[PDB]
DNA sequence: CATGGGTGCGCCAGACAGGG
DNA sequence: CCCTGTCTGGCGTCCTCTCACCCCATG
């Protein structure tokens, strides 16, 4: 059974690092005792020796583990959490906001000089895939029409 | 202040606080994040030395 | 095809309300079919004036309407982006159709 | 382009262990 | 607990006049 650690690098070089331990593990051929490497903290699938510990910190560019003690280095806590997080990530950032704005209901543009700024859909065209709505531009509102994809629901 | 050529002479206290500055943006992202403990702990050490 | 209707009550306010928008236009993106205007509008009301007798007295006041429309030709976007939270004109109803 | 981590001084003095 | 050894900190003259040089590095 492998459970997981948490690795040091310099920060910035993370990927040249990754690469690095993994073909550190190919070179010594303790293959049986490296699951594998997660991505500044790096995270190792492992088990504890003390040989494999020398060998993760004779990788290049590494500082240590980070545990409650070095004699000892610690596996983990909230792994799941961070897996969840790893699993989502651009999916859950992914939003993409079309304005669905009706008779009344407010919207936002983002595009042209009428960009920055809010107002309300007077009258909505599907047909025409127009929305009809004004910005409050120097105090008058300024009926101008926008796409769905041109102003964002409100 | 910048020197003759152009380049900005910046002082060592901006540096101290743009590192202070960095820790702490990254420490709030982490608690927002629910990192595990010892990454939280090493961020807390981090900014506790900065 | 983009349309800036104006709307207010008289003439000798939105005169100069003409001129603005169709020079700061020429300056930025100097593409615009002319003003063309909207036949005047009017509300005239006859109201009884004395205060509990007497039906011949009846004053006709006005509210005078009027109309003048921009007409840019081409979706520009440097005359929109100039002209976006600009208007010379106080007190007026600007409707720039896009 | 923007960020990210040596090995030659010497005395005083008081606080912290370390016997005693 | 009463003395003894260690371990870290705090400190060491004042004015001036030039010079030289101030973060890589890189996918």
């Amino acid at each position: 059974k492998k459970r997981w650690y948490v690795v040091q690098a310099f920060s910035g070089f993370e990927g040249r690092v990754a690469t690095s331990l993994r073909e550190h593990i190919k070179l010594h051929n303790m293959e049986d005792l490296f699951g594998e490497v997660m991505v500044g903290y790096v995270l190792v699938q492992m088990v504890m020796n003390d040989a494999s510990w020398h060998l993760v910190r004779s990788v290049p560019r590494v500082m240590g583990f980070i545990g409650g003690t070095s004699d000892r280095p610690a596996p983990i806590s909230d792994k799941e959490v961070d897996a969840i997080m790893n699993r989502l990530q651009q999916v859950g950032d992914k939003p993409r906001p079309k304005t669905l704005f009706e008779p009344g209901e407010m919207v936002r543009v983002n595009d042209g000089p009428f960009a920055d700024f809010n107002g309300v859909v007077e009258e909505v065209d599907y047909e025409k895939s127009r929305l009809k709505v004004s910005v409050s531009i120097f105090g008058r509102a300024t009926p101008v029409e926008l796409d769905f994809s041109q102003v964002e629901k409100a | 202040v910048p020197l003759d050529g152009g380049r900005f002479a910046t002082s060592d206290l901006n540096d101290l606080y743009r590192r202070v500055i960095n820790r702490n943006n990254r420490l709030k992202r982490l608690l927002d994040l629910a990192a595990p403990d010892i990454i939280v702990r090493n961020e807390k050490r981090m900014l506790q030395e900065a | 095809r983009i349309r800036i209707r104006l709307k207010a009550f008289d003439h000798r306010l939105i005169d100069q309300a003409t001129a603005e928008i169709v020079e700061t236009a020429k300056r930025t993106g100097a593409q615009v079919r002319g003003p063309i205007p909207l036949p005047t509008r009017k509300e005239r009301f006859t109201v009884l004036i004395s205060p509990h007798v007497n039906k011949d007295a009846r004053d006709q006041y006005e509210i005078r309407t009027h109309l003048r429309l921009v007409d840019i030709v081409e979706p520009t976007e440097k005359t929109v982006d100039a002209l976006m939270r600009l208007d010379l004109a106080a007190g007026v109803d600007v409707q720039i159709s896009l």
